[PDB]
């Protein structure tokens, strides 16, 4: 087989489902806005951040909007569509959006890519430039899967818990402190 | 009916709570701004225009044409807030009456001119106007005797004002010009 290095892939899907870059699965049911991909990893250019809420009375949470932070444009999905807040001035990091079977697709000239089938299945892609230079939910993309589980802190955690209760954005939001069933 | 833990990101609606104010911001063109005393304000975008009909005014952009004298007769801002009334159907509550008419409490507009357009607020004067929050200066200072809590809530909302716009205020609560304390 030829040797070249392909794109890598993160997913977020369902009642709180991840797969990172690395292929980890995962089940975390937060309620707050939470880091999936950037790279101010510890200055950055990018970041997209999940919006989780409740979807049931069980206590689960599912993702409904995705913001998407390109050096200072950031993008918005939402509602079935996307929205521009914030296009600077000059600069305008070229981005393309258009719609290929029932699913968004937003692709950058960085090599970002976001697909998105408009409820609450996300797909990131990120070139193979990326290789160990991000962090999140999403875990760093080293082709190596033990260390995923870093948290905001550069401490890699056994815990599915701490882990991602370290990424919520906002400090008052709540941990999650034991899975739903 | 359920308490919320804020910030509240669902996708029409952030809910988010500060140590000062409690805001909402909405997708149908509505901000609301309160901190948890007495001031209140709202924002709303071009599109509700000839449309609102609360004790705001209505929002055609003409200075108090239709609010104040609908059909020749100019009411007064008393008769016009009780013209805005919410009946609760338990509840019976009095309306306040016509007080006498006081003096123009104009012995004290060397005082509210002093100190509204200090060195402070240089670059909101050609923001905001002058006119309107120094005439609230006025009561503030004739209606509230002793202590100052009456007219720093006025030059607390000129330098809310101020830093609305755009423009950037500087401190002016000094030790003894309505201070405020916070921990550490
Ligand atoms: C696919 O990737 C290439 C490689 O980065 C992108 O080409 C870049 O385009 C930007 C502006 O569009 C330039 O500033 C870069 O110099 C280009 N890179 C190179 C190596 O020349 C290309 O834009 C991407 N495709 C799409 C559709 O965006
Ligand atoms: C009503 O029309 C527009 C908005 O619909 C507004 O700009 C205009 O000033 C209003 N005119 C009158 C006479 O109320
Ligand atoms: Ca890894
Ligand atoms: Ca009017």
């Amino acid at each position: 087989c030829t040797q070249a290095v392909c794109h890598g892939t993160c997913s977020i899907y369902g009642s709180g489902h991840y797969i990172t870059f690395d292929g980890k699965y995962y089940d975390f049911d937060g309620h707050c806005s939470y880091v999936a991909v950037q790279d101010y990893c510890g200055l950055g250019s990018f970041s997209i951040i999940t919006e989780n809420v409740p979807c049931g009375t069980t206590g689960v949470t599912c993702s409904k909007a995705i913001k998407i932070f390109m050096g200072r444009t950031e993008l918005k999905l939402e509602d079935k569509h996307r929205v521009v807040i914030q296009r600077d001035e000059g600069h305008h990091v070229a981005y393309t959006t258009r719609e290929v079977g029932q699913y968004l697709v937003v692709e950058s000239s960085t090599g970002i890519i976001v697909i998105w089938d408009k409820r609450t299945t996300v797909f990131i892609k990120l070139a193979p430039s990326y290789k160990g230079t991000v962090c999140g939910l999403c875990g760093n993309f080293d082709h190596r899967s033990n260390n995923d589980f870093t948290t905001r802190d550069h401490m890699v955690v056994s815990s599915e818990l701490d882990f991602g209760n370290s990424w919520k954005e906002a400090p008052t939001c709540p941990d999650v402190s034991t899975n739903p069933e | 009916g359920a308490v919320v833990s804020t910030p509240h990101y669902s996708p029409g609606l952030l809910i988010e709570k500060s140590d000062a104010y409690t805001k909402v911001y909405s997708r149908a063109g509505l901000t609301l701004m309160w901190n948890r005393e007495d001031a209140l304000m709202l924002e709303l975008d071009t599109k509700f225009r000839n449309h609102t009909c609360g004790l705001c005014g209505d929002y055609n952009g003409l200075q108090s044409y239709s609010e104040f004298l609908s059909d020749g007769v100019l009411f007064s801002p008393l008769e016009f807030g009780n013209m805005q009334k919410i009946n609760q159907p338990d509840v019976v509550c009095e309306d306040p009456e016509e007080e006498v008419a006081p003096a123009s409490c104009s012995e004290h507009r060397a005082e509210c001119e002093r100190l509204l357009t200090a060195e402070a607020f240089a670059d909101c004067q050609d923001l905001v106007p002058l006119e309107p929050y120094l005439r609230a200066c006025q009561q503030d200072r004739c209606r509230c005797p002793g202590g100052d809590t009456c007219v720093c809530s006025t030059v607390a909302e000129f330098s809310r004002q101020c830093s609305h716009a755009g423009g950037r205020p500087g401190n002016w609560r000094t030790a003894t010009l309505c201070p405020k304390t916070c921990p550490g």
